[PDB]
């Protein structure tokens, strides 16, 4: 698994591969890793295909809940109640989950929670097994405030390349782009970003 | 796996006289080859003239302590603040320790003091609360060391008077305070000779009538 | 415990048990009485692992002489191993089973019939002329499947179970120190004193 | 029973004559990855007590949060809150040593190896260790992990007993600890350049510095440093 | 153990702590870990007592029988590559880990050898159980163009924050330097800082204070004339 | 199943004035079982002693060893041979058997009959030699011994006294072993002549 | 550890030793193996020192109950079955026992029962406990008679648990004496073991094969 | 196998093997003799593994047999243990070592003295009054202890040895069928028909 | 460990790290990685110390004796003999080498060696721990035919990122220039490639 979240100007970019194995065999080559637990608060998943599904539906269920009683929760309240979910049982899951959202007062957010269910709120954050590939790529061309076009850019060629190496990544590169805008989903094909 | 058990080294001493009693014990406390604290008390006044030393896993030991502390107080609210005396007070310390049998205090725990009719005592534990009242006990790291020449230079274990050769045995004379910490010394400085978990300093409690006072001797620091 | 045999005949049921109780490179007793009577006209035996065979059995002991007072009679042998069997399948199961292997010998004084059930400790009964449990079976079975007449008397089925016990004595390893044996039959529980 | 994932490395402190240094690299390890280059493993309780925390991050995260509703938990009415009955570093320590003893009692410890250092209400300096164990201990100075093998023997060439500690001043002090911490940069293969200190004064208060380097470095004898024994060129 | 090795102007200087262990008793208090290879090739061991030992006597001998064969005084290369090829062919069964240094015609060296076979070259070394205590020092104190005095001084330093510091190690220092154009000279206990105070007691007991069975005289000598 | 305490026992051994002293208990056992109280542990080769503890059949084979190769090196060197010497013998024969040990405990005593020199040294079951100035301990009990040891001990004692303290040493030290007792013998020795005690002890 | 007990015409004697150990460290050779229960009940101590010692005085105290409540001291087979049953509970939990209950009631008479930390319990005239307990069994069973004067079976006993104390390594310290009748418990002191050897082999002319 | 004890008395060694032979849950035999002689004055008897026991004890006899063909002369029983001890020695450490432990009685007609040599398969060896192998010591030894004299005669050594057999038989838990008896003395050796 | 050999215009160029390590502990910080088994024939060592050491010192005997008989030896000969040790010994070697050299007639080689002792000719070769951080940066950045300057810049910034991410490697970055014109040590210090 290739996954990532990159702040940029207008607010953050998710980004991830579509493949899911049972050891080396591919039992899904379209999966859809960028799965939504609010409107404008997306998460990529990583690991337990089980796992990350079972928490995501919980955090659903405690955002919505959240959303008529209090009104619209912040990414990092979302990043909590994940956090709470992975923290707690950390014994029974394996979940490398990067939250990412947009609010018109905090703008773009990325928040990384890895195994053990710490929670780390950082400019761009990479995860999954193709993510060991690239820490020195993304790490070399990430920029502050870049464009919607550049972000896009950078996704599309720092996830190629993981899955050029990554053997449990593959298919096509999902993107959901986070912006006042609105919610835009994206797909790039393996003709388009393997010849990059 | 998670080991919920450490050591960390050390060695203690009780010696009981005829009106007095000394618990000493080492202030070296230590994890494998490394040195934690040169200085970390490990015998304590734990009020009513009973001294008390919990020695191996320290946390353990300073669990067991905090607890029995917490005995001697709530003992002198439920009793009208009765003094409780040396022998209840090691019947109390068999419970705390038989308490967690299965998941035990991983200590070897000595107690000193007066008896009732004012003669010293010391009182010694197995981790799971096994006890007995002794004239003389070495605990922990070093106690294989120390307690063979216990044997021989308290109890005199072996010898015999001169002239008779094996069949007058030495005659068991008293020991008084100031000859009791002269042994305790020179155990200890035997045992930092040998045992790498022994040393930095040496700290004794001595109980009599009067109350506890305290000694501390420097140790080698290799 | 170590050997336990049952032999029904024409008008009663004979029960032969070790005396030995060993533990480790010790023999502690040579006179260890391994059987307890449930009711007047019902006898069971027991081997298995120690404190469990003594416990186990009391335990069913006092659950039949209950039964007895509150209704003022006596179960049917068939009815107390069915008891019996229940309590030890329901054991099997459990946190900790009952590692206790028996024979129930009984005189069924409605039917007029000696009865003997074996029961293992998974709670597997079975009615037979003739029973064993542990490695005793493994010898006393071939003779038993030999001699045996289900219209023998009470005399031939000892003449027959001294040699089962002969065998025994010559064949097995351990020194198992005789055997304690007892006969129920329409006038109730009795124990042979010379064997 | 659990493992460590995300990890800090060493933590290092010391006693001087009017209070405490305390001091910790700003890296969250990945095994033998270097993942996480902005952690700060020192936290603050209160103007008085800094609690420094190795081992597991998401254990020393919980921990951050029992600390923070500490606080709170001491100001309910409490009029004396910001004076006499503030929180203590004997306080903060006792309870957190208390949390790590029962963790372990459950077979479900909390990760860590903590130093808590800070300045009493008399002005006595406070400097005591608790780990995952239960286990705790005080000495002039202390240090966790890598910090206890290569740390301490340079902190004890400053305070080798109490009586060294008045003799000691906080410039003294203070440059052992940025010694210490460039040795463990050398020779501590999960240990990162980029460290935190605080200083805790019993006259000036509690000074926490941000963003520090190790500096001075020696490499320039590598250049001389040819093959493993034969090789010249 | 702790033992460290460090380079100077004319040469260089090993040193050692005197404990040996077992488990947590201490076997001998005033142990000797410098090894003397050739006249001027000398090594510290630590790890297995007998292995480092053994191998240093072995390599020593064929060594030497190698300086006659040749008609030259020995190099600090040829022990480096005789111990590590031994080590290596032993697969690390062999515990011995070494620190060897020594001067020759070539001129004054270091180097550190580990159990498995591998060798490192350096200005300064250290290796045991209190190496991490001693390296602190070294990594603290150490510069380019030292001399004699202060590489001693900087090496006993290192040993001695092993002797504190570390369980593994204790008692004494000793220390061997060998300059370039001179003899190497041996200190054995260069440092004495563990002295045992005087004991409280005199246990010295009373004439016929064991009870005795039997006496006999025993024959040492052989049998005799006549 | 350790070898090294199937069949207990401890050597002792000590210098004084002019003279060394050795000495060892009597116990054989097979763990729990006590089976022999006529088990010595010291041997002499002229005027070289050697005690031996661990596992009872390399006691004997190494005796009877070294047995064999002080009477082939004295027929060559005309001469007997010395502690010193023996010392670096023990520990050649010892690393021999590197990865398939003898599992004993050696010590030696004695004095060099040229220097007068008195002498000891210990050794580990692989061969390293350990050339202690004033006392050397092996076996089951060697905490308990070396506990003794450091106290009572101390230097250029008379050989009537150094007898008193490795007697008190040794006897103290057995009886807080259970797989050491039922017995003691030691040897005093000096220069040109060598006196043996049985000591009376508890036989449990 | 070696303990025994065996019935006889005055009644019963128990005579156990006083070594403990860890592993093959002497922990201590004045340990107290046999419990005084009532001043007619005794309890023998082998195996685990706390879970006997910690189990037998905890006997004591529902023993001491069962007379307040009927008015009647508690016989020997329900003191013993107390025990049996309570270690029978922590069956499979690693309890270490091995253990007599001797006493003396009207009832019953002398009696002596087996109680140990399987669950095993067995009444019998005689039993020997603990690592040492063959070597005992050597000396009881060709010594044996009903017909004992007190005097001769005491030295039995005394006898037993020194020819334990000198095979057995576990087994040591010094022999404690009991005898029970139909007036309760007598105790016949504390003896040496280090003493007593050297004494019983002069005078008895026994263990010839050790040099005295 | 299982028990073979050896008693030294004055003028004699006796030594006392059982008979039993068990394979399993079945005694195959209650007649076997655990024992060789060595030489006219020497006899070993023999207990430990199944097959190394009697190739052992085979292969000590030839080669002291070839021994007094070649030097027309018998070894003292000393010569003989030392020679056995050094072969068991020597297969502690070998590939697959001899699990056989020995009792070696004999009389040496030099010194006029009867010898008990007792040696484990370790090649542990001690000479002694009287020695057992196995758990057999466990009982014996308090019993051999008490009675045992140095100058007991033949006939008090074989009632010493009835009350050791008699407590085995007592408290040993196997079987062991009874023991074959032989005494060694200077006419050499001899087997007790009845015991 | 992190290692890297680079064929450039006018010849090859090998680069390496300096760190030892016995776990965490760093047991050598300025070690040299890139070992010479012929005159303008060096490699690169990952893997244990004391097996590529022991592998380095046979490969330079066997170069030695061949230069002796048959004259100087190619890369490619080269390469073999480590291959030969490697692949005949896999069972009980744990050797990750790269082979480097320059001939006159076929300039600049690299060849790979990795566990199992397969032999791979390569245009670049990265290995070691701190391989794995550079891959995307590796393969997004390298050219064919690339200057002396460039090839340096290419290896400095890959090991510096490869030492940034991974804990095994660190210290100064050491590299050899195998030309025409001879053979050139380089090194850089850690104040040089961290803020690059
Ligand atoms: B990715 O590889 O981490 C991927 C993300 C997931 C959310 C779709 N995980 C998987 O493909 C996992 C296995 C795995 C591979 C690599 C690292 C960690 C985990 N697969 C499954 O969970 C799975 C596979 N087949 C059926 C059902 N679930
Ligand atoms: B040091 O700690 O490395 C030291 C150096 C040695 C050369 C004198 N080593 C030892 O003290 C070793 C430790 C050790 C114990 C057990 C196995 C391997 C290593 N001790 C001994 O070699 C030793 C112990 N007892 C007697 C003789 N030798
Ligand atoms: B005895 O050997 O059974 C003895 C009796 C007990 C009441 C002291 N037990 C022990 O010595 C046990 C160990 C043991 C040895 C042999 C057989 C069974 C058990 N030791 C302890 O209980 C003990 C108590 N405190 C300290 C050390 N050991
Ligand atoms: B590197 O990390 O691969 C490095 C290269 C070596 C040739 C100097 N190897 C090591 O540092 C190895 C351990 C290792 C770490 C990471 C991956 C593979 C192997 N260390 C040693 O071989 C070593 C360490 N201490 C002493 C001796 N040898
Ligand atoms: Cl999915
Ligand atoms: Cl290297
Ligand atoms: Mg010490
Ligand atoms: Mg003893
Ligand atoms: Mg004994
Ligand atoms: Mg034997
Ligand atoms: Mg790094």
């Amino acid at each position: 698994t290739s996954i990532m979240a990159v702040t940029f100007k207008d607010g953050v970019i998710l980004g991830a591969d579509s493949r899911t194995t049972t050891g080396a065999y591919i039992a899904n080559r379209v999966t859809d890793k960028l799965t939504r637990v609010h409107d404008k608060i997306w998460c990529c998943r990583s690991g337990s295909a089980a796992d990350t599904q079972a928490i995501a539906d919980i955090v659903q269920y405690h955002l919505e809940l959240y959303t008529s009683q209090y009104g619209t929760p912040s990414t990092e309240t979302a990043a909590s109640v994940f956090k709470e979910l992975c923290y707690e049982n950390k014994d029974n899951l394996t979940a490398g989950i990067i939250v990412a959202g947009y609010d018109d007062k905090n703008k773009g957010e990325v928040y990384t929670i890895p195994l053990g269910g710490s929670v780390h709120k950082l400019p761009y954050a990479i995860a999954g097994s193709g993510s060991t590939f690239i820490y020195g790529y993304c790490d070399k061309n990430f920029r502050e405030n870049m464009s919607k076009e550049e972000t896009v850019d950078f996704i599309k060629h720092s996830l190629s390349q993981a899955i050029k190496w990554d053997g449990s990544s593959g298919g096509v590169i999902r993107m959901v782009v986070l912006t006042a805008a609105g919610v835009e989903r994206l797909i790039f094909y393996p003709d388009e970003y393997e010849q990059l | 796996q998670f080991n919920p058990y450490g050591d960390n080294g050390g060695t203690i001493l009780g010696i009981a006289g005829e009106d007095f009693a000394v618990l000493a014990g080492d202030t070296r406390n230590i994890t494998d080859y490394s040195i934690n604290s040169r200085y970390e008390p490990k015998v304590f006044d734990c009020g009513d003239n009973i001294v008390m030393s919990a020695n191996g896993f320290a946390a353990d030991g300073d669990a067991l302590v905090k607890r029995f502390k917490n005995s001697v107080k709530w003992y002198h609210f439920d009793h009208n603040d009765k003094k409780l005396s040396i022998n209840s007070a090691a019947r109390n310390i068999q419970h705390l320790l038989y308490g967690k049998r299965f998941f035990p205090y991983y200590v070897h725990t000595i107690i000193a003091g007066l008896d009732e009719d004012g003669k010293g005592a010391v009182y010694s534990f197995d981790p799971v609360g096994s006890y007995e009242r002794e004239q003389c006990r070495a605990g922990g790291a070093a106690a294989s060391l120390i307690m063979p020449f216990l044997d021989n230079q308290v109890n005199f274990k072996n010898q015999y008077e001169p002239g008779t050769n094996g069949k007058v045995k030495k005659p068991l004379k008293y020991l008084s305070v100031e000859e009791v910490i002269k042994l305790v010394r020179d155990s200890f400085t035997s045992a930092t000779e040998r045992h790498i978990q022994v040393g930095d300093g040496l700290e004794i409690l001595i109980v009599t009538k009067d109350g506890v006072r305290k000694e501390f001797y420097e140790l080698k620091r290799d | 415990m170590d050997i336990i045999l049952g032999i029904r005949v024409q008008d009663s049921v004979i029960l032969a048990s070790s005396k030995a109780v060993t533990r480790g490179i010790s023999v502690l007793k040579d006179s260890d009485d391994k059987t307890r009577q449930l009711s007047p006209h019902t006898l069971m035996s027991f081997a298995g692992e120690a404190g469990d065979t003594v416990q186990f059995a009391e335990y069913i002991q006092a659950n039949i002489q209950l039964y007895s007072i509150r209704e003022d009679y006596e179960l049917s042998p068939q009815a107390v191993s069915s008891f019996v069997r229940q309590e030890l399948a329901k054991s099997i199961r459990s946190r900790r089973p009952y590692q206790v292997n028996v024979l129930i010998g009984g005189y069924d004084k409605k039917k007029n019939k000696p009865e003997l059930y074996q029961i293992d400790y998974l709670g597997t009964k079975v009615e037979l002329p003739y029973g064993a449990h542990g490695y005793s079976g493994f010898y006393t079975f071939s003779l038993l499947d030999h001699h045996y007449r289900p219209d023998m008397t009470t005399e031939e089925g000892l003449d027959l179970l001294k040699l089962c016990v002969q065998e025994l004595e010559k064949r097995m390893p351990m020194d198992f120190k005789g055997v304690i044996v007892k006969i129920v039959d329409k006038d109730g529980i009795r124990q042979v004193d010379d064997f | 029973t659990q493992q460590p994932i995300v990890t800090g490395t060493s933590v290092i402190s010391m006693k001087y004559d009017n209070g405490v240094i305390i001091a910790a690299d700003n890296l969250g390890s990945y095994g033998s990855l270097l993942r996480f280059n902005g952690v700060e493993r020192l936290i603050p309780v209160g103007d008085n007590t800094v609690v420094g925390i190795s081992g597991d991050i998401s254990d020393m995260q919980h921990i951050e949060r029992l600390l923070k509703d500490l606080v709170t938990e001491n100001a309910y009415d409490n009029p004396l809150a910001d004076a006499e009955e503030a929180l203590e570093p004997s306080y903060i320590f006792e309870y957190l040593a208390t949390v790590m003893y029962q963790r372990r009692s459950k077979m479900n410890p909390l990760w860590n190896a903590i130093i808590v250092a800070g300045v009493q209400s008399n002005g006595d300096q406070f400097l005591r260790y608790v780990n995952l164990l239960g286990v705790t201990y005080s000495s002039p100075t202390l240090a966790t992990g890598f910090g206890a093998h290569m740390a301490n023997p340079l902190l004890r060439k400053v305070v080798d007993r109490e009586s060294d500690i008045p003799k000691t001043t906080v410039q003294v002090a203070e440059e052992a600890i940025v010694n210490a911490m460039r040795v463990l940069y050398y020779r501590d293969a999960r240990s990162s350049r980029n460290f935190s200190l605080a200083i805790i004064d019993k006259n000036t208060g509690l000074t926490f510095k941000k963003n520090l380097q190790v500096e001075n470095m020696k490499w320039d004898f590598a250049k001389d440093i040819k093959g493993y024994g034969t090789q010249k060129i | 153990t702790t033992i460290v090795g460090v380079k100077f102007n004319n040469g260089v200087v090993i040193a050692a702590d005197t404990r040996s262990t077992q488990g947590p008793i201490v076997a001998d208090k005033n142990c000797a870990k410098l090894h003397r290879i050739s006249p001027k090739i000398w090594c510290a061991g630590a790890g297995t007592a007998a292995d480092t030992e053994a191998v240093t006597q072995l390599i020593g001998s064929n060594i030497e029988l190698h300086s006659l064969y040749t008609s030259r005084e020995p190099r600090v290369v040829s022990a480096l590559q005789m111990l590590k090829q031994h080590l290596f062919k032993y697969q690390g069964h062999i515990g011995a880990y070494l620190i060897v240094a020594g001067v020759d015609p070539t001129g004054s060296h270091l180097f550190s050898i580990h159990a498995h076979g591998s060798t490192d070259v350096g200005y300064y070394l250290s290796l045991g159980s209190g190496s991490l205590a001693a390296m602190a020092v070294l990594e603290s104190h150490w510069k380019q163009d030292l001399t004699k005095e202060e590489a001693i001084k900087l090496a006993s330093d290192a040993i001695q924050a092993g002797i504190w510091n570390d369980l593994g190690s204790g008692s004494n220092v000793d220390v061997c330097v060998m300059e370039i154009g001179k003899d190497a000279e041996y200190l054995r206990n260069y440092l004495t800082p563990n002295v045992r105070e005087e004991k409280q007691k005199s246990y010295k007991f009373p004439r016929g204070t064991t009870a005795v069975l039997k006496e006999s005289i025993v024959n040492i000598c052989d049998i005799q004339e006549e | 199943s350790d070898p090294s305490s199937i069949n207990g026992g401890i050597v002792v051994a000590m210098t004084g004035k002019d003279c060394v002293a050795i000495a060892c208990d009597l116990r054989l056992g097979s763990q729990s079982l006590g089976v022999s109280n006529k088990f010595e542990k010291i041997f002499h080769y002229g005027h070289v002693f050697l005690g031996i503890t661990g596992l009872a059949t390399d006691v004997t084979t190494l005796n009877e060893m070294f047995r064999y190769k002080t009477n082939l090196y004295k027929l060559k060197e005309e001469r007997a041979i010395e502690p010193e010497t023996f010392t670096q013998l023990v520990s050649s024969s010892l690393y021999e058997r590197r990865f398939g040990p003898y599992f004993v405990g050696p010590v030696v005593a004695g004095i060099n009959s040229k220097s007068g020199k008195p002498f000891i040294a210990g050794f580990d079951l692989i061969g390293c030699i350990d050339e202690a100035k004033d006392f050397i301990v092996s076996g089951t009990a060697s905490d308990q011994l070396f506990g003794m040891c450091e106290s009572l001990y101390e230097p250029n004692l008379e050989p009537e006294d150094l007898f008193e303290t490795i007697s008190q040493a040794l006897l103290n030290a057995a009886d807080r072993d259970a797989l050491s007792g039922w017995g003691a013998v030691v040897y005093i020795i000096k220069k040109d002549e060598v006196v043996k005690r049985y000591l009376k002890m508890r036989q449990d | 550890t070696t303990t025994l007990a065996f019935r006889f015409q005055g009644g019963i004697i128990v005579a156990v030793d006083s070594r403990a150990t860890a592993g093959n460290w002497v922990a201590s050779q004045t340990v107290k193996k046999v419990i005084e229960i009532n001043p007619f009940l005794l309890g023998t101590t082998a195996g685990g020192a706390a879970d006997c010692q910690f189990w037998e005085t905890w006997l004591g105290s529902q023993c001491r109950l069962h007379e307040l409540r009927e008015k009647e001291r508690i016989s020997v087979a329900a003191a013993s079955k107390i025990l049996s049953n309570l270690v029978y509970q922590y069956k499979g939990a690693g309890l270490s026992m091995g253990t007599m209950i001797c006493g003396y009631t009207r009832k019953e008479g002398p009696t002596i029962y087996y109680v140990d930390s399987d669950g095993t319990r067995l009444k019998g005239d005689i039993f020997c406990v603990g690592s040492g307990q063959t070597f005992a069994y050597g000396v009881l069973d060709s010594n044996y008679k009903w017909d004992l004067s007190v005097e001769d079976a005491l030295y039995l006993g005394k006898r037993s648990i020194l020819a334990a104390a000198h095979r057995d390594a576990y087994s040591g310290g010094s022999v404690n004496l009991y005898h029970v009748t139909e007036d309760g418990w007598i105790y016949h002191g504390n003896h040496d073991v280090g003493e007593l050897f050297w004494k019983v082999k002069e005078e008895e002319g026994s263990f010839n094969n050790v040099i005295g």
